[PDB]
């Protein structure tokens, strides 16, 4: 939605740039939370200017952006471009045994009691 | 009036002395007027190879229609530059773009033969409208003149494509010099820059950076970059005629760092190592002062030292530190390596060969196979090797060719062809020399490679460089090849050489040189490996206070009950952490072996105790 | 009085890959 | 005047102490000098794998400016850093972005070389067109604007050695890592920030 | 504890990268003292071959361990249907708290020279590129999990030439131009060779 | 009929953009169909990737129909979708099921020609 | 002859013999026309060398010393090549370094039944 409709040259970087000068305006309130962030890289398809943009924000940590992407949709697009990749600090999720999953479903044991009156 | 707006006007800054003199270069010159004194289809445009000089020529034309040189109806021509920058600004609105090239146009109408239009860089016209277009019923009827330069490839992507043009263009190649010629256009280029300096240039600088861009600095063409090697050179002295000089400058500053942290930490240590560094910098500083109680002008040394700093690559005169390192070299070099007195002595005899400038011009400085059994030091060399000429062990490039077994594996270090999948990427070989070229390069076990990927190791010797697949040729005429291998693995001195022709053609033998062959190992000169080992282990956990206390009965012990001539020293490694290693792991988790001690090691029949 | 508002474009050419059919030797 | 519009200021932001202390590299601040004054053709660019630090030898040149230990010839004289994200903000027409870029070029030139630009991570400098990026071409090779530059390794032969007319106009200054020795004296300068900080 | 020190450096680095590189602050010595006699609940007998398994753990741990060399890399063999596979399952055991997150790949597979591509990948240029090696990608996630290689005889001898930059160096490489380290996993061959020789 | 025309930045996606706002706009009664929806996972010029968070949170019905030889193609390599699908399988029928159903199409024929 | 056109005649898959013209036999390495192989190797060395101001005087035996291990026709002249650079190159470059080979200075050849020293 920032994407959206900007068939016009200066159309989407006024927009970007106006949306992280309202981030870098207020007082260190704001935590952003872009999820499926291998979409930076291919933002503006003039030749590479957008995505880059932000590139030196991000070092003076300036906007917190937490982000969540695969595994294996990382090292095909965000390493390609490691001058990013020394920016973000990394957190390995990895999956839990049997012996946790049965207390992760008892306790969401009541939504579906909601949707499903049973 | 318009072109007074928008456009340049050469003849105004010629008549000024605004330019530089273009001493050279009369054939082109003689070609660009006869071509613009043609009756029909008068339009030149040169092209080169950049940096050749091509703005230079247009330069000298005009400096040559203000003095009067020129054949008969050149007189009072003034040549105007357009600028295409100033004609597309603040045109926001629908007819505009068109009508301001109409009124440029009509100025130009109207002079008779008089205006030269020049626009330089002629490719950006065949967009930037959206027009652009109102050339072809002006160069229709002969008005426009249109003397124009691009560069190479940057004419034939965009012109000949579009080639409704092209056919009323006369084209000129533009040559770029040799080294014969270029020295004479170094003497008509000094006098400004002593002006724009307070430097004096000797003639000596004048032949020695024409000659030594040639060889080492293999990226630019020959007319800008010997101006580059005089100019910088003149701002480093420049930076030394100021008040105080260098070294001592970084004597200083290390000392204030030095004493900085020390300060700080207030490690001893340092302490001393300060106390050495103020000796040092006093020395110098007597020295100095001796000096001026007894340079003004750029020597034959200071290219020498430009030419250094820049690509990484030495060479210098030799200047009297590193003569304590080249004698040295074999004592200092055997201190890693201990026996093969024999190729230590054929190692260091191709590096203080190709420094001292004996050496041959087109070829990789040194490259020599070593080979033979297993555990004797082949692989310890190069990693002692690139142990002083960079002084750190891990700025090797090493590849290992036990992977390259097929033949399509060629393209992980030569790079794709352009277009195809990984062509951002490019190789691993081509890509990592270009870049400061002077590192050591290997190639372990050089024998389970294809034997495919040894035909393009030929034009990597015997020439010097090696295309790609990209459209560069890199140029490895000043690293240090080193082949490894084990073939034979039991012959005396000649069955090797009969499965090393057996599997390497005989023309790629010929062009190395003396393939060492080592020898093994011996009794005594294993105690030398014995109390190296055991030092390495003292410095690996002398990190807890833990130091040791190996008796010489146990040293010797050590040297006994692992020995055998058919593994090499690799059994001693690991007979060492079975008998210290097994009682030190388990007794150090175990407490009471605490920070601060010396353990000892005593002679127990079959382990030794701690 | 209108204007004229230089609008952008997207390009693009895929790329392709070689097989290398190994032979059996003998 | 227009400069003031789009840019930065980092000689302004340097005479209040709200830089990070640089400490080390000698060699690298003397060949920026070196470079940087010579007659034509002076603009470095700073070339090395990526977090070895090149923004803070640019840092430390503006230290050692507002301090004071430069040659004659180069004091007092302001890094005004360029942008080129925030200069293509309302650029919709077809004569707008050209006549900006004229506007900060005539304002540089309009100064005495007083002025050293910066444009950090100028692979971006040959796109933003649709010619554009290329009216600055004459402007290097002269010797007017003063322009220092940081990019990747790798970014560099993508955007930049594809356009060889530009990329002449240059000097390579390589930056390599340091060791282990440097850095812990770096390590050692750098203390006092994270516990002032973090009050530990 | 008003202050760092050098404990809690090596709590990030472990806490990050998933590599256990501490002190063994009084609670895991504690396991570490009992390893010859704990792994004694699924093997049984063996002794002599579990008292030098246990010995690349320790000396590991407590680090006089040489630093560019796998921790340990040694290969047992002998006749079929001892326990030579439920013995590298079962010091996977507790040192990751389960028994499926370990590298097992199978050499049973590669007859022939052009099955090296498997796991070092393909060269630029050709159809599966971005795709690395299964042997390279799931190192260089976690780089702790320990690797068997099942029945290493019916290998050809060209993976063996793959294999040998692995030992004594610890890298390798790849189509993408990254250098993996193996410094710290315990590689673990099996075989069948002779099987009965006096 | 969505990649009709589109030379530019930004033009696809505001296409889609509005096709699922006037989905989301309603309340649940649009459930939708994208027969052979292999030609979901490229069209990006990036694209067919504003429906990844829409899918697994319950907002558009989405029953679609792929072939198994074009699936494990296009979409199983790409697998951050495949956990956003429930694959019902259908095999081929027997004899007597195939006898029944040119028993329901003897209608249609007979409209269709006069035999 | 026989063997030589025999496998010259089979490698030419049409139209190759006829129409070009007459094949040619090399003539290798003789003793008569080793001399000036060496003139021209020695003429490159001395454009090596008189950079620096020292040149060189090579006599006949010498030049005929350096023709027992430079005949070889099997393998060819590189070994010639190679050795001019092997005892004259090493004996040189120790003495250059460590001074007392002054500028200015020239360097005679002194046949030794192995070496030469100077
Ligand atoms: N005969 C000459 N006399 C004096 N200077 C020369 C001569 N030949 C070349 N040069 C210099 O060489 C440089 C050539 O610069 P230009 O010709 O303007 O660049 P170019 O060769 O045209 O490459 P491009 O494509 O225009 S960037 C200038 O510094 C000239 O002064
Ligand atoms: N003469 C020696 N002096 C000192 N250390 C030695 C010597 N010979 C071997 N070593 C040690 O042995 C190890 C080096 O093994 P290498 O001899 O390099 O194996 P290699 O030579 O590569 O043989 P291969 O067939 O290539 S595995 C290091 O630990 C060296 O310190
Ligand atoms: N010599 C140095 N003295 C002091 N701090 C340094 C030094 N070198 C690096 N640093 C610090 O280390 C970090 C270096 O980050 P940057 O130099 O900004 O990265 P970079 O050099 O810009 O590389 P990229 O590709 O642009 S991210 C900063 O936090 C600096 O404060
Ligand atoms: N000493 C033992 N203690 C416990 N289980 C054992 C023992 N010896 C064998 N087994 C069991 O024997 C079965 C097969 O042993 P494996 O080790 O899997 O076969 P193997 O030893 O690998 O021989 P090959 O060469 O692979 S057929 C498993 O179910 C083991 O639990």
């Amino acid at each position: 939605s920032m994407v959206a409709g900007s068939k016009y040259r200066g159309e989407f970087e006024e927009r970007l740039k106006a949306v992280l000068d309202d981030i870098k305006n207020s007082a260190g309130q704001i935590i952003t939370f872009i999820d499926e962030l291998h979409t930076i890289v291919g933002a503006g398809a003039t030749a590479m200017d957008a995505g880059n943009m932000i590139k030196p924000m991000l070092a003076r940590g300036e906007l917190r952006l937490v982000g969540a992407t695969t595994l294996d949709e990382y090292r095909k697009h965000i390493e390609k471009d490691a001058a990013l990749e020394r920016r973000f600090q990394q957190v390995y999720v990895g999956e839990p045994s049997v012996e946790d999953t049965i207390g992760i479903l008892r306790g969401l044991k009541d939504r579906y009691e909601v949707h499903h009156g049973v | 009036q318009a072109l007074q707006k928008y456009s340049t006007d050469l003849t105004a800054r010629a008549r000024e002395g605004k330019l530089d003199p273009v001493i050279g270069r009369d054939n082109e010159i003689r070609r660009v007027v006869q071509v613009l004194s043609r009756r029909t289809k008068n339009n030149p445009v040169l092209i080169g190879e950049p940096g050749v000089g091509k703005t230079a020529i247009v330069e000298g034309l005009a400096q040559r229609i203000v003095a009067g040189d020129v054949p008969e109806s050149l007189r009072d021509k003034t040549i105007v530059a357009l600028d295409l920058g100033s004609m597309v600004a603040g045109s926001k609105y629908r007819g505009e773009f068109e009508e301001r090239l109409k009124a440029v146009l009509d100025d130009i109408k109207n002079s008779a033969g008089q205006i030269i239009t020049f626009i330089d860089e002629l490719h950006t016209i065949v967009g930037a409208g959206a027009a652009g277009n109102m050339i072809k019923p002006m160069l229709a009827r002969g008005e426009l003149r249109l003397v124009g330069a691009t560069t190479l490839d940057e004419y034939r992507k965009h012109i000949e494509k579009d080639a409704a043009l092209e056919r009323r263009f006369q084209q000129v190649y533009v040559g770029e010099p040799s080294v014969e010629d270029t020295i004479g256009i170094l003497r008509g280029l000094k006098d400004r820059y002593e002006v724009h300096h307070g430097v004096r240039i000797t003639d000596s600088a004048l032949v020695a950076a024409a000659t030594l861009s040639d060889r080492y600095i293999t990226a630019r063409f020959l007319p800008d970059k010997a101006i580059d090697l005089v100019d910088e050179a003149a701002s480093r002295l420049r930076m030394e005629i100021d008040s105080r000089p260098v070294e001592i400058d970084e004597v200083e500053r290390l000392v204030r760092r030095l004493e900085i942290e020390e300060m700080a930490l207030s490690l001893a240590k340092l302490r001393s190592e300060l106390a050495d560094q103020k000796e040092k910098l006093a020395e110098l500083t007597t020295r100095w002062q001796n000096e001026k109680n007894a340079k003004e002008e750029v020597g034959p040394d200071d290219i020498a030292d430009v030419v250094s700093a820049w690509t990484g690559i030495p060479a210098g005169r030799l200047l009297e530190g590193e003569t304590a390192k080249l004698l040295r070299m074999e004592d200092e070099l055997g201190k890693r390596v201990i026996g093969q007195k024999a190729a230590v002595t054929a190692v260091s005899d191709a590096v203080r060969r190709s420094r001292a400038g004996v050496s041959d011009p087109n070829r990789p400085t040194g490259a020599f196979m070593f080979l033979g059994p297993t555990g004797v030091g082949k692989t310890e060399l190069a990693k002692a090797l690139a142990d002083f000429l960079f002084d750190d062990e891990r700025a090797m490039v090493r590849i290992d060719m036990s992977e390259y077994g097929e033949k399509h594996t060629v393209a992980r270090l030569i790079g794709a062809p352009p277009g195809y999948v990984g062509y951002e990427a490019g190789g691993q070989l081509t890509e990592a020399v270009r870049r400061r070229p002077y590192t050591v390069v290997l190639f372990d076990e050089i024998e389970k490679a294809h034997p495919d990927v040894f035909d393009v190791l030929l034009q990597v010797l015997d020439e010097g460089r090696l295309t790609d697949g990209h459209g560069r040729t890199v140029d490895f005429r000043n690293t240090i090849l080193i082949l490894t291998s084990n073939l034979g693995s039991g012959g005396s001195a000649e069955q090797v050489l009969a499965a090393v022709r057996a599997t390497f053609k005989p023309e790629f033998i010929n062009r190395l040189d003396d393939v060492l062959i080592f020898e093994g190992l011996n009794p005594e000169e294993l105690v030398r490996i014995v109390d190296i080992q055991l030092a390495q282990l003292g410095k690996r956990l002398a990190q807890r206070r833990l130091q040791l206390q190996v008796s010489l009965p146990a040293k010797r012990w050590l040297a006994q009950r692992g020995f055998d001539p058919v593994y090499g020293a690799r059994p001693l490694r690991r007979l060492v952490q079975q008998a210290i290693g097994d009682q030190l792991a388990k007794m150090l988790l175990a407490g009471q072996v605490h920070d601060g001690d010396t353990v000892p090691v005593n002679v127990s029949p079959d382990a030794d105790s701690l | 009085a209108a204007a004229a508002a230089a609008a952008a474009a997207a390009a693009a050419a895929a790329a392709a890959a070689a097989a290398a059919a190994a032979a059996a030797a003998a | 005047q227009a400069l003031q519009k789009y840019s930065t200021d980092l000689t302004a932001r340097a005479r209040e102490g709200k830089l990070d202390p640089v400490i080390g590299r000698d060699n690298e601040i003397r060949r920026v000098v070196q470079v940087l004054s010579r007659r034509t053709k002076n603009n470095p660019v700073l070339i090395g794998e990526p977090g070895v630090g090149k923004t803070a030898i640019v840092e430390g040149l503006a230290q050692r400016i507002v301090a004071g230990d430069v040659p004659e010839s180069l004091r007092d004289k302001t890094i005004v850093a360029l942008d080129l994200g925030s200069m293509v903000a309302g650029s919709k027409y077809r004569g707008e972005f050209e006549e900006r870029l004229k506007a900060v070029l005539d304002d540089i030139k309009n100064s005495a070389g007083q002025i050293i630009t910066f444009i950090d991570e100028l692979h971006t400098i040959v796109g933003a067109g649709a010619d554009a990026g290329n009216m600055i071409k004459p402007m290097l090779a002269r010797g007017e604007l003063r322009l220092v530059g940081a990019t990747t390794l790798d970014e560099y032969r993508k955007h930049i050695e594809k356009d060889a007319a530009l990329e002449r106009r240059f000097q390579q200054v390589y930056v390599g890592e340091p060791s282990v020795e440097d850095t812990i004296g770096i390590l050692r300068g750098l203390k006092d920030r994270y516990e002032v900080h973090h009050g530990v």
